[PDB]
DNA sequence: GCAGACACTACGAGTACATA
DNA sequence: TTTTTTTTATGTACTCGTAGTGTCTGC
């Protein structure tokens, strides 16, 4: 039957083979269920790299659909999880049996990094006395936001960012399954674009899908509206060869034209800096300035004169490059 | 049944299988065998083995008769200021028969999350019934204990875990396990650890269970190299002024998915105790901090990061 | 069309004065045979089955099934504004999220509609597994309300044994121990009062206090609970209503180690 | 029963004559118990701070036969023997010590009945039965209304007729203001060395071991002045399996070594005054520094006292440039104290402890500075909403 | 191994709540002629004697010479659950660290075995009261619990002075003065009604009232109060029980006389 | 000169409690036909109008007209320390700026006196109009009570309608509406049940919750209480305290929102 | 049968602090 | 050899006082 959701929710990996990239990770942890034995899992790395839609895959393989009810105490940021919770439900959920059936329960604890220190402190002592009958398994973004008790006590699996190279097939299969037409350089886009991240790479592509009703570059760079590789390298072109006045009307009418944003400018940018063969000081002077600038642009700013000031950053440097020789 | 994980399964349950701090696992092996024992802080970092030699010393002491005369009280229990006056007190007050030299055990897991006022009121519980009970505390950060409390017991204070204590151990797991390894596999295991007992065990077990072979590859493959050790050499690129080395580890950390909040909070431990001049120190933390202010009003990005980094390059050659 | 109307509405009063404190939200799962509620506690320790037949009612038409999710702390505060010997209207439409609560004062004068908004939480049917239990047991509800609260005084978590004598009521508390053991006390006049024994093997387990006196606030539903026992399958405690139909609870045991000495 | 005890209970002083407090302390104390007997026995005849102590004693009395001071407040650090002495007075002075500590509810009402109970009514046993003497530890851990009531039945004119020993450990907290503009205001000095270190050569020769005083002193230097904690770890680091103490046990930090709350005074003198003269090295001034300003605790008035109290030395920066950035690193604190509670990021708590550091790197004299303390802001504050 | 099988739970229940604020131990001492409790409290305000001995039981064994140290709040959770007419088994082991009571409560067969961890406290000893009383009356028990609450209403402590007329009590407060006259109420049909006056040397002290309403707590236990008090000498009331046994109280007065 | 007594120490332990939470001051208007007492809040939303008549008070002696005004906050805290059923007594003079409280015991030797210092407030009388309402109606006093606390559960603004049929309270909210219409109970035992309509114009007007639930804790006051509203006149409710006099309150009603998209 | 007394839990209120 | 005070804007945790309220006792 066809439903009414988002691409990032419709097309979920509800099995273990259906996540893409971290494959060791995976075979162990396959093994652990395989074998029984299952320890205190700390799921942590960058979002949309599949932490939550793991430990679901293997919360649906554990326990059937007669039992789920009984095995999973699931409870995120959404619910309150003070040190109430942590001195009531869930050591009562930790400490008792299942009504159904033998076997080993499982408390997920998704965004673990909101918890405060009480309730992390509260925990060690639950997760250490009664490992026998239950699991706790936490998935965070931010490792520095867990306690280092915590962290000793669960074993943890750093869920990287998705390569590219991994991302196409899964890519390729919703493509597949929702029968969109899309080049090669709109999946390359797509890869680009996410960085690392498969929940807006759907998102760019049913927002694109929508928008344009084809994947192309063309059509991915206008519906996300980031500038491509080529405005770039002009855009540098222009402030490293040209004076003020000429440079800052080719950039200004480039991004009148294209409807250009100044903070993926300053993001593409500082990456094509560090390919530049700058000097030392050059390219420290440039750092500080572009920090400068990304900086001023979090209020209530003019937009054009912070972009004079992306092209001063350079012009200052050019009469330095040039003579260094 | 179910089979327990490698580091509850292979806990000590005698005071010689406990390693690291010779001399005071020893002398508690001495009060273990006699008795007379006195209150007894233990603080350090976490899995070096304070609850194990509190429990391993409480089972030693009592034995039989652990049930009644031995309270153990965690973080997950209450400890409020009504548990130390009804429940503290009335154990403390409460009368067990023992063999001579035994006495009832109070311990006290985790007592940083204890309040300050359940700390004052457990001084005058501890002083008048220290001819019947004893008291045992644990603790990761020994500040968050008072002082009256400290000096109230002799506060015993645990180092981090050499190589060597760590590798016996893995030894004692491996010959009971019958672990497949090669050395380097087993350095590289030690390495991951960092001190940390419980991790060495975590990562062993992960290994042997994803892989079934310990070598260095097949343990980096499942667990990871330790930040703060690559964040040492970025912090001393950036002390030499170069930038480029600093920019290729902070864009190799970057690609492995740390958090911004992350990578400057092991900037800024690594900074804590780099060896630098003072004044230099200050004003890299005056700059780690005002960083840190921009990543928590809510802009984070590799910009920023590099621009610390050039601002920390620039602090150098300004005198 | 959905169309139930309780003949009393102490009953209904009862009934979720019991779920008050335990359960989070009142899923009806609605037929033609009954109205039924299957949801676990908020701790995912204890279980609720509750089924009322449609023979009970004054009048019950249900045209499809329904599944109706209802947040009970907003649901728990009409049963306090409702009579004992008063009548209680419970209406739901086939497309619709409204939930009419119809009753009257008790002033009796005045209709007096209420109404409620669904909810959409989507919950996996529970199996219950229908086995036989190697310990029956009846007693009073009265009297089974009464050692609860007893023991409540003494322990954190009681441990419940029953064998050929009868039911053993043990509870290692802070201040010692308080056991207390019935059996055979069916020499009484009323009928109400008796300790029965129909099964033979001898179980023991711990269950938590805080969920024994929560389930015996049903008391006034039924004269009699039955109480079912055995070392796998968990602990019930069984209302059966004399003109309405049956409540049903689970509570599992909790995990205890032997010492290793 | 030696096995049975605890060596701090059992060298635990009994009579006057084995007391290890400062001996004024104690005398102070026992003349203050004496002169009660007037209203109490029924007898005429019991048988600088120096200087208010000595002319208070003998100040005379107000016509209600009993003090002008009503209760004695004992302040210090842990670990002198504070409710020793207490006890052994109040038991030397023929009294009946009745104990209160932070165990009790110390409610309002159960305080008034409790004082009431204690103060108010003789003894039982009638004729021969031992006056009573309310011994109040850790006053400074009882909420403001307990101390209100302590007043209100101190100045009832149902008149007070039994001496109440308060015992607190730091003056300063602000539930005690009032009490010591009442009570008798006795100090404790810490312990001195030479009578710490023969008292442990007791204790270690009643047990049978030897320790040189070498290591003794290590040790008294180690647990400061605290007979407390070096009778405990004398405990522990003797056990039966050696009997002579070495050097390298007490020098290790695995024993005996706890976190000491230092007070503001002493953190603002260790952070304007360089260490007399290894331990010249800037690392461990800086290390120190900042350990102990950040166990010190309250930094907002630590803060203050930087701020009034760098600007009174001999600075030798005539061109103001460590003024200039020691005012530039408390805008940052004040900037870091902003974002931390307008952003919700508390992460940012970790920088402000590096002020104090910052202030002593910048301002390291060997002088002898008069630090006073920081009432500027608050006047400043209090002015601004007057 | 000692056995006590009182015959009735109404009179253990009613010793309790008498002394449930009054002392925080109960020290039952163990012997061949039967149960002894000096108690005492921690402010050495108020004492109290309880001896009942070992013919008034349903049966008494003893072996040797006990002391049952016993927390007197854990003590009153298992009196809430007994009842008024039946049998209760005190028990205890010979060395052991625990006290059982077995009743049957509730009238329907429920044996319940109620443990009760003991404490051990410091042996303090308290060996006779000295019993030179100047002034000695009986009073009814029920007369002597209305007049301490009515003079609980109004004042915060109580003026007794003896007379030959009777005992006078006084009380002042802000709210008002209550003050009440004893006359010879001999003239009635009820003997424990009757007041009888055998007393010499006429005395006035002041006692609290927080500690005279919980003397007059066990009023139903026992029809008639034996006031005895003399100067310098603390008042005694004394509850002369009817067949196991007998309780007295002991009361400091206040510092600050009338 | 102000010297009143009164019968039962009950009436201020029942009248004062009521106006903890509504109004900042007590003043006391002195006449020779009794005492007066008009105040408003500080949001302006109620008028509270007190009459106690002079012959039913024990004794009464008054010769000049003056104006006095007493806080809340000191007198709250007297009233916890005075009896029930005793005889309140109260002594005012004419140069004296400090009012006199006395709540002696009925036959006592001493009394017992809680001075306040007298608050000089400029306060000016409004002017009820007094004019004929659109719906007067009688309804019971703890029913009231109930009724009030009732909607408190549902919204924070209830909707109280009076038409031929009954008077209608309505609370709309995010939960559900919930109706209740008191008619045509006259056929009880009790004279306090008759709940009777003597007027006809129907009056639709929405009224704030929190300041009716602000009244409903003075029913133990009267028997009935008597409810008159109109179209633009504020809700009046009226309360009758035994034989000494009488009570009103008045109720502007609450601003009604706009509704948009 | 109804008035008074007992403990019971829910709720309002004040205060502290949040980092290594 | 030196000691007062409420501001920062939420979120959470702790502790304590108070108030309806179910239930038990008694004439
Ligand atoms: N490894 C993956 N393989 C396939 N699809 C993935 C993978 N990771 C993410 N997705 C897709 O992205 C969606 C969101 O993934 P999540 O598991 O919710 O990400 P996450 O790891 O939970 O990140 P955070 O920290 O919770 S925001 C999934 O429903 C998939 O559609
Ligand atoms: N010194 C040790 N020798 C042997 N095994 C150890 C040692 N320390 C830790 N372990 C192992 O690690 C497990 C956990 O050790 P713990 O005693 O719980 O650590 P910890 O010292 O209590 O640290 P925290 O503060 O509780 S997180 C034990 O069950 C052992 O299996
Ligand atoms: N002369 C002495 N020789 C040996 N031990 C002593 C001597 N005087 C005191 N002690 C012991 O040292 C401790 C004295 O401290 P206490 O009087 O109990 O408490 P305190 O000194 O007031 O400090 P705090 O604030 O209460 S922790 C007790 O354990 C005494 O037994
Ligand atoms: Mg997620
Ligand atoms: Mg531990
Ligand atoms: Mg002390």
């Amino acid at each position: 039957k066809i439903r009414n959701l988002p691409w990032v929710e419709k097309y979920r990996p509800q099995t273990l083979n259906d996540l893409i990239s971290h494959q060791d990770i995976l075979s162990t942890i396959q093994k652990f269920i395989n074998e029984d034995r299952l320890p205190h899992l700390l799921l942590y790395g960058p979002p949309g790299t599949g932490k939550t839609s793991t430990i679901l895959a293997c919360a649906k393989q554990l326990y059937k659909d007669k039992e789920f009810g009984s095995m999973v105490l699931e409870l995120n940021a959404s619910d309150d999880r003070g040190i109430d919770i942590i001195r009531g439900p869930i050591l009562s959920f930790a400490s008792t049996r299942t009504i159904f059936k033998k076997g080993f329960k499982l408390v997920i604890l998704d965004e673990a990094d909101a918890m405060t220190q009480d309730a992390q402190n509260a925990l060690r002592r639950v997760i250490e006395k009664f490992t026998e009958n239950t699991r706790f398994c936490l998935i965070c973004n931010y490792l520095s936001k867990i306690i280092p008790a915590l962290q000793s006590r669960c074993t943890r699996f750093r869920f990287g960012p998705l390569t590219p190279e991994l991302m196409v097939p899964r890519l390729e299969h919703v493509v597949e399954e929702e029968k969109v037409d899309i080049s090669e350089d709109g999946m390359k886009a797509l890869v680009t674009l996410s960085s690392g991240d498969m929940r807006r790479a759907l998102n760019i592509l049913q927002s694109t899908n929508m928008a344009f009703g084809k994947v192309t570059e063309e059509t991915v760079y206008t519906c996300t509206g980031h500038p491509l590789k080529s405005d770039i390298a002009n855009i540098l072109d222009w402030m490293l060869n040209q004076d003020f006045t000429t440079a800052y009307r080719n950039i200004t009418e480039l991004k009148t034209l294209k409807g250009l944003a100044l903070h993926d400018i300053l993001t593409e940018i500082h990456l094509f800096v560090h390919r530049v063969d700058f000097p030392s000081s050059v390219r420290i002077h440039l750092l500080t300035k572009m920090a400068d600038i990304e900086y001023r642009l979090s209020v209530g700013t003019n937009e054009k004169i912070q972009l004079s000031s992306l092209i001063a950053a350079f012009q200052v440097t050019r009469d330095l490059i040039v003579a260094e020789a | 049944h179910y089979e327990l994980p490698w580091v509850e399964k292979y806990r000590p349950v005698k005071l010689n299988e406990i390693v690291g701090n010779e001399d005071t696992v020893s002398r508690l092996e001495v009060f273990a065998r006699e008795g007379n024992v006195p209150n007894i802080i233990i603080a350090g970092p976490p899995g070096t083995g304070k609850t194990t030699s509190i429990l391993c010393l409480a089972r030693a002491l009592l034995g039989p008769a652990l049930k009644d005369a031995m309270l153990e009280l965690n973080a997950s229990n209450d400890r409020g200021i009504d548990v130390v006056r009804n429940k503290i007190k009335m154990f403390a007050q409460q009368k067990v028969t023992l063999p001579k030299g035994r006495h009832k055990i109070i311990i006290l897991d985790e007592a940083d999350s204890m309040t300050d006022g359940a700390q004052q009121a457990l001084r005058r519980t501890m002083e008048i019934y220290s001819k019947t009970t004893r008291f045992a505390l644990a603790c990761n950060a020994s500040d968050k204990i008072i002082e009256p409390i400290q000096s109230r017991c002799a506060v015993l204070r645990y180092t981090k875990l050499t190589d060597a204590q760590i590798l016996t151990r893995l030894m004692n797991v491996i010959e009971k396990e019958r672990v497949p390894y090669t050395d380097d596999g087993l350095e590289a295991i030690i390495f991951t650890a960092q001190g940390d007992m419980r991790q060495a065990l975590n990562n062993l077990q992960s290994t042997f269970s994803g892989f079934g072979f310990i070598n260095s590859e097949n343990v980096f493959k499942v667990c990871d190299e330790p930040h703060p050790l690559l964040v040492k050499e970025m912090i001393q690129h950036c002390v030499n002024a170069n930038i480029d080395e600093a920019y290729k580890i902070l864009a190799h950390l970057w690609h492995l998915g740390y958090s911004p909040e992350d990578i400057i909070g092991n900037i800024f431990r690594v900074c804590k105790t780099f060896q630098m001049a003072e004044y230099l120190k200050l004003e890299f933390i005056k700059e780690i901090g005002y960083t840190h202010m921009k990543i928590a009003e809510g802009v984070n990005s590799l910009l920023q990061m590099a621009g610390l980094l050039a601002r920390l390059c620039q602090k150098t050659m300004a005198p | 069309m959905f169309e139930a109307r309780l003949v009393q509405g102490s009953i209904l009063k009862k009934v979720l004065e019991a779920l008050k404190d335990l359960i989070n939200e009142a899923c009806w799962d609605i037929s033609s045979s009954g109205v039924n509620l299957q949801s676990m506690d908020s701790s995912h320790v204890s279980l609720v089955q509750l089924t009322l037949r449609s023979e009970g009612f004054d009048t019950y038409r249900c045209d499809r099934n329904l599944a109706m999710g209802v947040n009970l702390t907003s649901m728990s505060k009409i049963l306090k504004c409702a009579g004992n010997e008063d009548i209680i209207t419970l209406r739901a439409e086939d497309n619709a999220d409204t939930l009419a609560l119809v009753f009257e004062a008790p002033n009796q004068e005045k209709v007096s509609d209420y109404e409620m908004k669904l909810m959409d939480l989507d919950v996996e049917q529970l199996g219950i597994p229908e086995q036989e239990y190697s310990c029956v047991v009846k007693m009073p509800s009265g009297e089974f309300a009464r050692i609860c609260r007893d023991l409540s005084h003494i322990g954190d978590a009681v441990v419940i044994s029953c064998a050929k004598d009868g039911v053993k009521f043990s509870a290692s508390g802070e201040l010692g121990n308080g056991n207390i053991k019935l059996s055979q006390t069916s020499n009484v006049d009323k009928e109400e009062e008796a300790v029965t024994i129909e099964m033979n093997e001898p179980v023991q387990l711990t269950f938590a206090l805080r969920y024994l006196n929560f389930f015996t606030k049903a008391t006034p539903l039924s004269s009699t609970v039955t109480l079912s026992m055995s070392a796998d399958v968990p602990l019930v405690v069984e209302y059966k209503i004399a003109d309405m139909g049956h409540l049903k609870y689970y509570l599992a045991p909790k995990i205890e180690d032997e010492e290793g000495s | 029963a030696s096995s049975h005890c605890l060596w701090v209970d059992e060298f635990a002083p009994r009579h006057y004559t084995e007391l290890l407090s400062d001996d004024f302390t104690n005398r102070c104390l026992l003349k203050w118990l004496k002169l009660w007997d007037l209203v109490v026995f029924g007898h005429e005849r019991p048988s600088s701070h120096e200087q208010v102590l000595e002319e208070m004693l003998e100040a005379g009395l107000d016509p209600s036969q009993r003090p002008k001071q009503k209760v004695a407040l004992l302040c210090g650090p842990p670990g002198l023997g504070k409710t020793t002495l207490a006890h052994v007075i109040a038991r030397h002075a023929g009294y009946s010590v009745v104990e209160m500590n932070a165990s009790d509810d110390r409610s309002p009402e159960v305080f008034r009945t409790r004082i009431e109970a204690a103060t108010q009514m003789e003894s039982v046993l009638g004729a021969g039965g031992k006056p009573n003497c309310l011994v109040i530890d850790e006053i400074d851990g009882a909420p403001v209304a307990a101390i209100n009531v302590l007043l209100s039945i101190l100045n009832r004119k149902g008149l007070l007729m039994r001496p109440i020993i308060c015992i607190c450990n730091d003056q300063f907290a602000p539930s005690l203001r009032q009490l010591k503009q009442q009570a008798f205001l006795l100090h404790f000095p810490p312990t001195l060395p030479s009578r710490l270190v023969q008292r442990l050569q007791e204790v270690s020769l009643r047990q049978g071991m030897r320790a040189d005083p070498g290591v003794l002193a290590a040790l008294c230097e180690k647990t400061d002045n605290d007979i407390r904690a070096c009778i405990n770890t004398l405990q522990f680091l003797y056990s039966r399996g050696q009997r002579e103490l070495s050097v390298r046990d007490v020098q290790a930090t695995r024993v005996g070594l706890k976190d000491q709350r230092r007070g503001l005074f002493s953190v603002w003198q260790e952070v304007f005054q360089l260490p007399r003269a290894s331990l010249t090295s800037a690392s461990q001034r800086f290390y120190r520094v900042l350990h102990a300003a950040a166990s010190a605790g309250e930094h907002e008035k630590v803060v203050q006292g930087l701020f009034d109290n760098f600007l009174r030395l001999r600075l030798r920066d005539s061109s103001l440039g460590a003024v200039c950035v020691a005012l530039d690193w408390l805008a940052f604190d004040d900037l870091l104290a902003g974002a931390a509670h307008h952003s919700q990021s508390f992460q940012l708590l970790r920088y402000p402890p590096f002020l104090p550091v910052a202030f002593h790197v910048l301002f390291a004299s060997s002088h002898t500075p008069r630090i006073t303390f920081p009432s500027s802001q608050q006047e400043a504050q209090n002015r601004m909403s007057q």
